[PDB]
């Protein structure tokens, strides 16, 4: 939940 | 697929990790003391007074000193005490802030 | 030789010259807090008492009570 | 009637937001529009970098970076830290001070970061080749200082509680000479806290110290003996 919060927040393709 | 730099961010410092300490040993003579510096931690380990340190970096790019890491800096000072090379950072030790942790184990591109 | 010590080293979290020294001279009282871990010691002074008599009078509790 | 008195002493006291802020963020929007179309005509993208000094000097304003933030500035910096439609970086000077004002607007709460695209923004141009390694050290630290508090952790050292280090202390435990030697400092770790160990006079000097001020030969003008503070 923690890391996709952060994937969501800084996930850049 | 998470990237690897998200699930990087997640091990960074933060004020309730044992804070990485400058110390100062002589240039080239870093790693040297580092090492002997694992066989005193060894000596001592089992006896009535421990080394109370974690970790002794030697950066290759970084020429003139060592870093402990120990939770209080006064633990990073029994450990370095007597140490011939350490002798010159025995005074002092400068403790590299949370956001300047990182960028001690950063390597720029042996070979 | 030289001028005597004004701030110190928290003996607890070590930080440098982040102890600082209150000196109530009315209620004969000297107060010390570190502006970092926020640790106090508290310590009956006179009028000789300096600083530097209230940091030793912590250390000396310090080094007592670490026992 | 006012007497002369009364009309200088008002007349020297008299000497002592949001829909603007709004408005700015409309036309920040706008500025970052007109350089997409610039920049499909391959002209120069001018704007942007002509605003940016006046956004910058309100983006500053203590007083009002809450109503900066809650009004939507993340959306529009996003806009202005992205590439243009020919992937392009945005110019030099705009990331510079774009980046150092994000520093310095430290209240974005995790959904604003999220919301905004602003997190996904800077990492772009922390993983971008074109961006220069100054830029890239700032959008750094902006991605460790913006993801701490999702891990939960924090960089003030000084915001660690006192009884949270008593506790992490006891957590971490363990098990001849001619001359006087100095001796030198204890090294013992101090686990442990310590308790605690725990007129009649002054008005007849101040009124003798008053005698003598009332005694003294002065003057109603300070005269400048050698022209030092010499007024206007």
């Amino acid at each position: 939940a923690a890391l996709q919060e952060a994937q969501e927040i800084f996930g850049v393709d | 697929e998470l990237s690897d730099d998200i699930t990087q961010q997640q091990l960074l410092p933060g004020v309730k990790d044992p804070n990485l300490w400058t110390v100062k040993c002589k240039i080239g003579e870093e790693r040297a003391t580092a090492i002997s510096l694992m066989r005193k931690f060894i000596a001592y380990q089992f006896t009535d007074t421990p080394l109370q340190i974690k970790s002794v970096v030697a950066p290759e790019h970084v020429k003139g000193y060592i870093y402990v890491e120990a939770y209080k800096q006064t633990h990073v000072k029994q450990a370095i005490e007597g140490v011939g090379n350490l002798r010159l950072g025995y005074w002092n030790q400068q403790m590299v802030p949370i956001k300047e942790m990182t960028d001690v184990l950063k390597v720029v591109k042996a070979n | 030789t030289g001028t005597l010590e004004t701030q110190f080293t928290c003996p607890f979290c070590n930080h440098e010259k982040s102890c600082d020294v209150k000196m109530d001279r009315a209620r004969n009282t000297g107060v010390i807090s570190c502006t970092v871990c926020l640790e106090e010691f508290q310590t009956p002074i006179t009028y000789l008492s300096e600083p530097v008599d209230v940091y030793s009078d912590w250390i000396d509790a310090c080094e007592a009570a670490n026992q | 009637f006012l007497s002369d008195f009364e009309m200088m002493l008002q007349r020297k006291k008299s000497m002592s937001a949001d829909d603007v802020v709004s408005a700015m963020i409309v036309k920040m929007n706008e500025a970052a529009e007109e350089d997409r179309q610039l920049n499909n005509q391959k002209k120069p993208a001018l704007k942007k970098l002509t605003l940016l000094p006046a956004v910058v000097m309100h983006l500053k304003k203590q007083d009002l970076k809450e109503t900066f933030i809650d009004s939507g500035v993340m959306s529009a910096i996003k806009e202005w830290l992205s590439p243009l439609p020919d992937r392009s970086l945005p110019a030099l000077k705009i990331r510079e001070e774009l980046l150092k004002i994000l520093q310095e607007l430290p209240s974005v709460s995790q959904e604003t970061l999220k919301h905004s695209g602003i997190g996904r923004a800077v990492m772009y141009l922390y993983k971008h080749p074109k961006e220069s390694r100054s830029n890239k050290d700032m959008a750094g630290k902006l991605i460790n200082e913006w993801s701490r508090p999702i891990f939960g952790l924090t960089s003030n050292y000084k915001g660690m509680t006192r009884e949270e280090r008593e506790q992490r202390d006891l957590e971490q435990m363990p098990q001849f000479c001619a001359r006087a030697r100095v001796p030198m400092p204890s090294n013992k770790d101090y686990v442990v806290r310590p308790k605690w160990n725990v007129s009649r006079l002054d008005k007849q000097m101040r009124k003798f110290t008053d005698i003598r001020k009332k005694s003294r030969s002065a003057h109603a003008v300070k005269i400048s003996i050698e022209g030092n503070k010499m007024p206007l």
